[PDB]
């Protein structure tokens, strides 16, 4: 359909505009409802360096060895660490509050202040450090 | 913004209206052409310098002239 | 155009047969 | 009578002030669609250029069937076919010329050819002088009779608007008449004339013992003596004992151990089968009599949640536009053509062609040629009819505007595909690059490291090379083809076929395919797309299909028509298939060609280094490019001297457009006026004013002498390369 | 805000912004609220900037030779052993490569010197690492004392006036006398004092040129007659560099040859010659419009400045192997071409800079009254016949020269090598009866780079003389330098401007120095590895040029890493590869051009806004695609690059296995 | 004399780390 | 003929004053 | 020039004595050969070479063929304007028709 | 001020975007003396409506094309064209 | 300067600048270039790709 207007570049999609769908997105932590921007920032943090941790010590030149797990938490450290600097440096140039859209009606608050983003970015590292962290660990004490 | 300026060497054909895309130019009466009206440019700033109005013109060498300048998002079409 | 392709032809005739001994 | 140049436009016969007028000329003299507003006009001008061209390839297949029994050695050849070679270009012994007629074999000298010319005379059984002769003489004959009809059906018969647009009749007629029946003669001509001449022949007895098909027909016995079946002259067609046939009609499915070619019983009933078919399914539109399907009936009851009004009002549009039609056609045929390039390499259809590497290698790269040119033509006329005849009345909420309204969800999906296809395949090149030039060779994409089998292909292939037998067919006798598999059955002393194994090497090369292709796509897509109307330009379709820009405003518009598009997508195109060819001329020499060795082996001409070469772009440039290059760089002073001049005549063409493709025509136009001036201080200024070609002009020519020179360089390479190695 | 130097540029939303502000950063003269003496100040400085930072450069060239180098072991034998540059760090490096870059007896991955500055310094008088380590010590003082210069004379009361600025004959005079005859002779008197004893075999310093002996006369002639003294004894045949066997007690000589053992000019002939030039140019430092109009405009000066540079820098790479002056370098025919192909292509850019400020100059500083019937406004009234006796000239060199070459080519393809077109040098013959020998290819070749030489000059010109004003476009001055277009009207108006000018010629220039360079390595390639009748018999017909150079001599910089294991030469197969790929990447901008890419941003745009977890992140300035101008000269630089690259990496893949 | 590992990762990364932020503050 | 630590260092120590020079430069000219 | 006769030239025998041939008379190349021994050939390559010096003795190699050539151009240029003057405006006033369509 | 009915239309992606809402918005408004289909800048085709009609776009140069080159030839010379600025206040330009 | 008389062009910014150029009709208005001349050759206006051009001046 449509989707609330035509004349609007959007269409109401079963892709994007399907209750599941919406419902799935709009719990999602970055949109959620109910929380602080801290949180939000952990728990993306944790979710993306949990992912991050793998494939560098799967894949590593040292993936034989078991130097390998080391080496990825490493790196999925060293890349939070790149992201969150992203985050900081991009905090301050005080970009604009973004609109709501077809799939999220109502769009979270946090994302529009400077306080905000820092704060996410601030989660976001810890969440993130925590993450390869705990992955490496977990690799280690499974294979025993 | 981009700058026009119309010499007062055109015969008002009137094409240079005609063929602007965003309607920049207006006809205005002037005696000074033996049709006793010349172009005029009054919304210089929506100009996007696409050069219609010159390739419109007849008049040897081109009464009317476009200058490229400085660009905003008016002038370069920005449609997001 | 046809007058120029026989023109062409005539002349490489003409070079093709002082070149043949 | 026709000596008023430009008359077929309003603003050409005026007369000519610039060069610009003599260009145009030549650009728009074909356009039919500007030269007037009728369309019946427009129709039986169609109807005149078709019978026009139908002139011309029935006098090149004259041509090239006389010029095969005058100057050819091809009786020698059909004698011995694994001891002469295929051989036409007898040049004139002149200035230096002389020296390009190769030994060919047995005393003959001349040119050899691979056009395959030999090969499909062989098919037919024509084995006779007279036979050649009565065959160009009535093509040139048919070629006059053709010319003729397209100046009656014209000039003194010129149909109607309504008798075109008869869509089912149309339909109906070229599918049964033109195609069934057409078949089914072919069939005819194959069962009573070819199949006896071909089995006289591998039996061995002469070339110019063979008799006349005039006996063939009169007599029954024959064919009774060569074919068991064969002797009942009253065939139990009728009484349906088809089962009485299968001496002549088999499904063996495989290759001939004779000759290296496909069963002739195999394609008689396979083209037969066709016929049948043909015939069966041409009678479902309604002609005339109120039975059958029709147009509207069938696809206005398509429809659906999503496609909202289905294919409703497609019909008219189909009927009422000419350059829709030809762009349908057009993708049909050039993917036509591609599967003939595929499929024929695999199963070899003529006797004596599978041991000719170089007519194979020959046919395939240039009807893979052929193919991609016409869907690059198919895309482009699609684009002429969306910004021509493209009507908002007709199409409302149907296809054409659901594509156009997300067209813009089309292209970005299509463009983020297009990147991660480059990035996860060609950088595992330049990764391979890298993990060699470094030392560690235990990280590359390869068989000895971590590896990226072609695992689904694989599959496929077991499941189509053991298909013989089970439930699905169980009258096959053997696999399709050896490609899926199979023991290299050599005939003569080289392999006409064997299995083509899989590996890492092959899935990345296919996925290449896969981007280039997905990105050429993308390319012509949008183009078409957005060829009416976008953000910037609102008013792009009023501009028309082929002009320059818009100005150097909004920032620079330069190349946004749906003309430059095309343009662009030809390089891209281009592209493709030079990767394409290098592909399986590379894969066929390491892994499939070869000369059979007495301990069980096979020597493969490039000893088999795909597996370990093919992984690197140094790899490629030092193992394919440099080192087959040696037999077109030392050809020079030989019969194969013209490959060499060739090669370099087409590189210095390629240099060339970049003239034309990295300049533009302001300075051009300068420099003119600077010489004009220089001829008019002598008084000696043409009346036509000299004036630099436009743009669009000059990117044409660019684009042209381009892909001249890049076709032809590759040509050569191939040519040369082949030749040499026998 | 930024560019902070502007205003149009600081109110641009989208991303051409940032292109615009980095593209005119240097453009001191658009700069908004600019004066006159500011400029000069700036431009000051910048000097300043540019001179501290080649100091620098030098000065991280004898730290990095003289920590991590061979110099020792090199001087030890200066034939058998291969200097080493800097040695290599590449955590990403392999175990193989690792030991196969361990090359010259080095304890490590180390890269190799293919400049020639060991030999430079042997002769010069170094002798030891701590003599370059003291070197680079004072290097780095020096540069340090000259930034510290630059920010002093910036300084209110420290800044020099525009007057002072504005002697140009006055500071012209200065610098042609001091600059030069002082230089020259401080030079000279540094050649006598410890070079050539240093040569001698006897070591000096700094701490024993005070009471060191250059020559037994004492100086006493220098203020009077008799300097035929110190001549009197000047070296033998048998002497041996760096060894007292056969060393003479001359100091200023004019003998001349070449000496036998390393293969250079006399340290004495040098030193003479650098006196003459000192005591020449002190003698000569006292002593229409143009000359003013010199003095007017920057842009003259610099377009001046920059052609005679390149013209000196063809002469100096012309005869660094003609006359080599360094000891052991005619031996080592690696560093020889690199530095010959090096400073040709670097005279070659000076030449297309030195048209291009000049075409700068005649849109910008150029004035009709002012410059009224002077040997400037000639040149203006007759573009058209100039221009058109170069296209005569270029059409009659190349029509002719083409003809010649695939006419030969095609009459040996055919087997009959015998009656090919072949034109004898005779004039250089003669000049060099009245140097190396000189066929026929040589005599094609010299007449190519002319043509091409001529065809160059052509565009050059030709932008330079229609930059102020044309027949499409009778008012180019005031659309300024750099334009992209006027527009599709009038027949369309592409590719126009004195830029774009510019733009073409690059070409021109890079294809003309492509093929003098090609000439030479292959002629001195072929000379070196013993067989010459090659290069006479196989350069007639361009056919042999591939199956003989650039296939025949790219097998083993080729074979860098193969399948089978990897060779000390394979950086230089991966630099040859990433060179073919840099030149094709720039067909991207050459070919294709904005409006198809801005269209495909737009659609780029439309996507990020409209998905979830993005909208979030927004950009700052608005996406564009890259200007017209942006286009050309991006792809003008990845051209120009990938070239460069190209051939280097094929020059010194071809020549080191050689040696 | 290990000054190659402690500078050359030094002044790659983090120099054009620094670098590349000093001049995205600089550019807004 | 091998440079110890010292002069190593000793040069580095120098090496850092340019470094300052060419800061104070730049911040100066804009 | 420097160097010598194709005639006393040795390894220019050697070369002439295995040619192929262009017309299809068998003795169709070595008459070239006689018709080049008039020239000079030098020791390496053993090929005939022009002069571009302008001898007295010389000047049948290069001077000659630029004389034929000059005349054969200056004769086809002058006949190309002899063309355009006469049928351009002093003819029939549109020349455009002229130039498209000739005699 | 600015009164109409929109044309019936089924929603494209060529539409407005996001800067349409924060920066700024074209409107056309025009009266129809029938109903019929037209096509729009955006894409597809649209069925305008009886009387009045008002249509948003994102630039001025998409509503004088569609006033310029397709309501002139059907007959309708009366569409004004306004710049209407993110507050709700709007301006006429026609 | 009548009707049916030669001119030759003295503008410098003019296509036909140094060419002769034949009068065809000049007016008694208050216009500063009354004066309108006809040329056998044609300018360059027009759109790119287009085969003619102007032959009129004032
Ligand atoms: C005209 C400028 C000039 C002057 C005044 C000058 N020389 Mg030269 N000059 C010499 C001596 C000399 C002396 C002793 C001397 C003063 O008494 C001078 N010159 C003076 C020889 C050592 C040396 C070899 C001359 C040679 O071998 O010829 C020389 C050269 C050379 C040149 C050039 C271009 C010059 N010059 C130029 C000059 C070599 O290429 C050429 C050269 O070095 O090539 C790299
Ligand atoms: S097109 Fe030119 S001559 Fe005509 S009215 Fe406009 S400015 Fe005047
Ligand atoms: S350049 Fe285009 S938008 Fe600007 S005034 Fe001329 S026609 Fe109108
Ligand atoms: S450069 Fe050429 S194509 Fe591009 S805007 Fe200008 S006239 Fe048009």
């Amino acid at each position: 359909k449509h989707g609330g207007d035509p004349l609007v570049g959007d269409l109401a999609t079963p892709v994007n505009s399907s209750g599941i769908v919406k419902a799935w997105i709009n719990n999602l932590p970055a949109y959620r409802k109910g929380m602080s921007a801290n949180a939000r920032g952990l728990e993306i943090g944790m979710a993306h360096g949990y992912y991050l941790y793998g494939p560098f010590a799967t894949s590593g030149p040292i993936r034989g060895t078991t130097m390998s797990l080391v080496s990825g938490v490493l790196s999925a450290s060293a890349v939070v660490i790149v992201l969150s600097v992203a985050i900081q440096i991009y905090s301050s140039v005080s970009s604009a509050k973004p609109l709501p859209s077809v799939t999220t009606a109502d769009p979270g608050s946090d994302f529009g202040t400077k306080e905000g983003w820092s704060a996410v970015g601030s989660g976001f590292l810890i969440g993130g450090c925590g993450g390869a962290v705990i992955a490496g660990v977990l690799s280690y004490a499974i294979a025993a | 913004s981009h700058t026009v300026k119309i010499y007062d060497t055109c015969i008002g054909c009137t094409q240079c209206v005609r063929a602007c895309p965003t309607d920049v130019l207006e006809m205005v009466p002037w005696d000074g052409c033996k049709a006793g009206q010349i172009a005029s440019s009054p919304r210089t700033e929506d100009c996007v310098g696409c050069k219609r109005c010159e390739t419109a013109c007849p008049t040897d060498f081109l009464s009317i002239r476009v200058y490229l300048g400085a660009e905003t998002t008016r002038s370069m079409g920005l449609a997001y | 155009a046809p007058v120029i392709a026989l023109v062409f032809f005539t002349l490489t005739a003409g070079f093709l047969v002082e070149l043949n001994r | 009578v026709a000596g008023k140049p430009g008359h077929f436009n309003k603003s050409l016969s005026k007369g000519p002030q610039t060069t610009t007028w003599i260009w145009n000329l030549h650009a728009l003299a074909h356009d039919f669609d500007t030269q007037t507003n009728d369309l019946e006009e427009i129709s039986r001008k169609i109807f005149s250029a078709h019978f026009g061209h139908l002139s011309i390839i029935f006098v090149w297949i004259s041509g090239m069937i006389f010029h095969a029994a005058r100057f050819s050695n091809y009786y020698a050849w059909l004698a011995d076919p694994l001891g002469n070679k295929p051989s036409a270009h007898v040049v004139w012994p002149i200035v230096g010329q002389d020296i390009l007629n190769a030994d060919v074999g047995n005393g003959f000298r001349g040119v050899q050819i691979t056009s395959g010319l030999f090969h499909i005379l062989r098919g037919a059984g024509m084995t006779d002088p007279g036979e050649l002769y009565s065959a160009a003489i009535g093509a040139l004959v048919a070629a006059v009779v053709m010319m003729y009809a397209g100046y009656y059906h014209y000039h003194k018969k010129a149909p109607k608007l309504e008798w075109f647009q008869n869509a089912e009749s149309t339909m109906t007629h070229h599918l049964i008449v033109l195609l069934g029946l057409g078949n089914l003669a072919w069939t005819g001509h194959l069962i009573h004339v070819s199949l006896p001449v071909n089995k006289l022949l591998d039996s061995g007895v002469a070339p110019q013992d063979i008799p006349i098909p005039h006996e063939f027909l009169f007599d029954n016995g024959f064919m009774a003596d060569l074919y068991p079946s064969f002797a009942q002259g009253l065939m139990p067609y009728f009484t349906l004992n088809w089962g009485a046939y299968s001496d002549f009609l088999t499904f063996k499915g495989g290759l001939d151990p004779t000759t290296g070619g496909l069963w002739m019983t195999d394609i008689a009933h396979h083209h037969l089968a066709l016929a049948v078919m043909y015939i069966i399914a041409g009678h479902m539109y309604r002609t005339n009599w109120g039975i059958g399907h029709s147009m509207k009936e069938i696809m206005e009851s398509h429809k659906g949640p999503f496609t909202g009004e289905g294919h409703k009002g497609l019909y008219e549009v189909l009927t009422t536009s000419w350059h829709a039609q030809l762009a349908i056609n057009l993708a049909t045929w050039g993917s036509f053509s591609i599967i003939v390039a595929h499929h024929m390499y695999a199963m070899p259809p003529y006797p004596y062609l599978a041991t000719d590497y170089g007519t194979q290698l020959n046919l395939f790269v240039h009807h893979m040629w052929i193919g991609g040119f016409l869907i690059v033509g198919g895309a482009a006329h699609a684009a002429i009819f969306m910004v021509r005849d493209y009507d908002p009345a007709v199409n409302q909420n149907n296809v054409l505007d659901r594509m156009l309204r997300h067209r813009d969800t089309i292209i970005s999906h299509l463009n983020w595909v297009c990147i991660f296809l480059g990035f996860h395949s060609f950088g595992l090149y330049i990764h391979n690059d890298n993990m060699r030039s470094l030392g560690r060779p235990q990280d590359m994409f390869s068989d000895t490291a971590i590896q990226l089998q072609p695992i689904f292909s694989q599959w496929v292939q077991n499941l189509q090379a053991n298909v013989a037998g089970t439930i699905r067919a169980p009258l096959a006798e053997g696999a399709s083809s050896l490609a899926w598999g199979g023991d290299p059955l050599f005939v003569g002393g080289k392999v006409a076929m064997q299995h083509v194994s899989l590996g890492t090497a092959d899935f990345m090369i296919h996925h290449i395919h896969a981007f280039q292709i997905h990105v050429t796509v993308l390319i012509l897509i949008k183009g078409v797309l957005y060829a009416r109307s976008s953000r910037l330009i609102p008013d792009k379709a009023n501009l028309g299909f082929r002009f320059p820009c818009d100005g150097p405003g909004r920032g620079g518009t330069c190349q946004s028509s749906g003309w430059d598009h095309i343009f662009l997508g030809l390089f891209w195109m281009y592209n493709c298939i030079s990767i394409v060819n290098f592909h399986f001329f590379w894969k066929m020499q390491s892994d499939v060609w070869g000369a059979a060795n007495a301990n069980g082996g096979v020597n493969y001409l490039t000893a088999g280094n795909w597996a370990q070469s093919s992984i690197t772009i140094n790899g490629w440039l030092r193992d394919f490019l440099w080192a087959q290059s040696v037999q077109v760089i030392n050809s020079y002073g030989s019969a194969l001297s013209a490959y060499g001049i060739l090669f370099l005549g087409a590189h210095f063409i390629w240099a060339f457009s970049l003239m034309f493709l990295f300049s533009g025509r302001g300075y051009w136009q300068e420099l003119i006026e600077s010489i004009v001036w220089a001829h008019s201080k002598l008084k000696i200024a043409p009346a036509i004013q000299p004036r630099a070609m436009s743009i669009t002009q000059g990117r044409a020519v660019g684009l042209g002498h381009y892909l001249l020179g890049g076709i032809v360089t590759s040509w050569s390479f191939y040519l040369a390369r082949i030749l040499a190695l026998g | 805000k930024f560019p902070s130097f502007s205003q149009d540029l600081a109110q641009d939303p989208t991303t051409r912004r940032i292109w615009y502000g980095i593209a005119t950063v240097h453009d001191f003269e658009t700069h908004d609220g600019m004066t006159e003496e500011n400029l000069y100040q700036k431009i000051f400085a910048t000097h300043f900037g540019h001179l501290s930072i080649i100091f620098l450069w030098s000065a991280g060239h004898l730290f990095h030779v003289a920590w991590q180098g061979n110099f020792e072991q090199w001087i030890q034998d200066p034939l058998t052993i291969r200097p080493i540059a800097h040695a290599i760090w590449d955590p990403h490096l392999g175990d193989a490569a690792t030991q196969a870059f361990t090359q010259a007896g080095a304890s490590g991955p180390v890269d190799l010197c293919y400049s020639g500055l060991y030999q430079w310094w042997y002769t010069i008088g170094m002798r030891t690492n701590g003599d370059l380590y003291i070197g680079s010590v004072f290097l780095m003082i020096v540069a340090a004392v000259m930034l510290f210069a630059g920010w002093l004379h910036l300084q209110p009361k420290f800044r020099p006036s525009l007057a002072w600025f504005r002697d140009a004959e006055s500071q012209m005079n200065h610098h042609l006398a001091v600059l030069f005859g002082a230089s020259s002779l401080g030079w000279t008197g540094h050649l006598i004092h410890v070079a050539i004893p240093e040569a001698r075999g006897q070591h000096v310093g700094w701490d024993n040129f005070l009471s060191t002996m250059p020559h037994p006369a004492g100086l006493a002639p220098f203020f009077t007659g008799r300097w035929g003294v110190y001549a009197q004894n000047p070296d033998t045949a048998g002497h041996i560099f760096g060894t007292s066997e056969g060393a003479g007690t001359a100091i200023i000589t004019f003998i001349g040859g070449f000496h036998p053992q390393t293969e250079a000019l006399w340290l004495t002939d040098i030193a003479h010659h650098h006196l003459a030039i000192a005591v020449m140019y002190i003698i000569a430092g006292h002593m229409k419009g143009l000359y003013d109009t010199y003095n007017e405009s920057l842009h003259f000066q610099l377009g001046f400045h920059l052609a005679a540079l390149g013209v000196i820098t063809s002469v100096v790479a012309q005869h660094m192997y003609s006359l080599p002056s360094y000891a052991f370098i005619s031996q080592d025919h690696v560093t020889q071409a690199a530095l010959y192909t090096h400073h040709q292509y670097i005279a070659g850019i000076l030449a297309i800079g030195a048209f291009a400020h000049g075409g700068i100059f005649f849109v910008r500083d150029y004035d009709p009254e002012r410059n009224k019937n002077n040997v400037l406004a000639r040149a203006l009234e007759h573009k058209e016949a100039i221009i058109s006796h170069l296209s005569w000239v270029s059409m009659f060199s190349g029509f002719h020269t083409l003809g010649v070459y695939v006419h030969n080519d095609t009459v040996v393809a055919f087997g009959t090598p015998e009656k090919q077109i072949l034109v004898e040098p005779i004039f250089a013959q003669w000049i060099q009866a009245a140097f190396m020998s000189q066929g026929p290819g040589d005599f094609l070749v010299h007449h190519g780079i002319a043509f091409s030489l001529h065809v160059t000059v052509l565009i050059c010109v030709k932008g330079c003389l229609d930059a102020r004003g044309s027949k499409l476009m009778p008012d180019k001055k005031d659309f300024g330098y750099s334009f992209p277009c006027d527009g599709p009207g009038r027949g369309g108006t592409c590719d126009i401007s004195a830029w774009d000018s510019f733009y073409l010629a690059f070409f021109w220039m890079l294809n003309t120095i492509g093929w003098i360079v090609f000439y030479f390595n292959w002629k001195h390639l072929a000379i070196w590895s013993g067989n010459e009748a090659q290069f006479n018999t196989n350069s007639t017909y361009l056919m042999g040029w591939l199956r003989d150079y650039l296939w025949g001599y790219s097998a083993q910089l080729i074979n860098g890493y193969t399948p089978f294991g990897v060779n000390s030469l394979s950086v230089w197969a991966w630099i040859f590869l990433l060179g073919h790929l840099c030149w094709a990447t720039g067909f991207l901008f050459l070919i294709s051009w904005r409006g198809y890419w801005q269209e495909l941003i737009e659609t780029l745009v439309w996507a990020h806004q409209r998905t979830p977890l993005a909208n979030l992140v927004t950009w700052k300035d608005k996406p564009v695609a890259l200007s017209i101008v942006q286009g050309r000269l991006v792809g003008l630089v990845h051209f120009a690059v990938g070239y460069y690259v190209t051939y280097a990496a094929f020059v010194i893949g071809a020549t080191a296995p050689l040696g | 004399d290990i000054l190659p590992a402690i500078m050359t990762p030094l002044v790659v990364l983090i120099g054009g780390g620094a670098a590349m932020t000093a001049f995205f503050y600089y550019v807004e | 003929m091998e440079l110890s630590d010292l002069q190593i260092v000793i040069a580095l120590v120098v090496a850092l004053l340019p470094a300052l020079l060419a800061l104070n430069l730049g911040s100066a000219l804009s | 020039g420097g160097l010598v006769p194709c005639s006393e030239s040795p390894k220019f025998q050697e070369r002439a004595a295995k040619a192929r041939n262009t017309t299809a008379d068998p003795n169709s190349g070595q008459k070239r050969f006689e018709m080049y021994s008039s020239a000079l050939c030098g020791p390496e390559d053993g090929l005939p070479r022009i002069i571009a010096g302008g001898p007295m003795r010389r000047a049948g190699d290069f001077l000659i063929p630029g004389l034929f050539f000059i005349y054969i151009a200056g004769g086809i240029g002058n006949s190309s304007r002899n063309y355009q003057i006469a049928n351009r405006k002093k003819n029939a006033k549109n020349p455009a028709m002229g130039e498209i369509i000739i005699d | 001020t600015l009164t109409g009915q929109t044309p019936l239309f089924g929603g494209s992606t060529g539409g407005l975007l996001s800067s349409a809402e924060t920066e700024e918005k074209y409107a056309i408004t025009w009266t129809s003396p029938k109903q019929q289909v037209f096509e729009m800048p955006t894409g597809g085709a649209a069925v305008m409506n009886e009387g009045e009609n008002l249509l948003y776009l994102a630039r001025k140069e998409q509503c004088l094309a569609l006033g310029l080159r397709q309501l002139r030839t059907k007959k309708i010379m009366d569409y004004k064209i306004y710049r209407v600025l993110p507050d709700g206040s709007n301006t006429l330009l026609h | 300067v009548q009707r049916g008389s030669k001119v030759r062009i003295l503008r410098p910014e003019s296509y036909w600048f140094r060419e002769i150029g034949t009068v065809a009709s000049v007016d008694q208005s208050g216009i500063k270039y009354p004066v309108i001349v006809r040329f056998d050759t044609c300018n360059y206006n027009g759109i790119s790709g287009t085969a003619a051009g102007i032959n009129t001046n004032n």
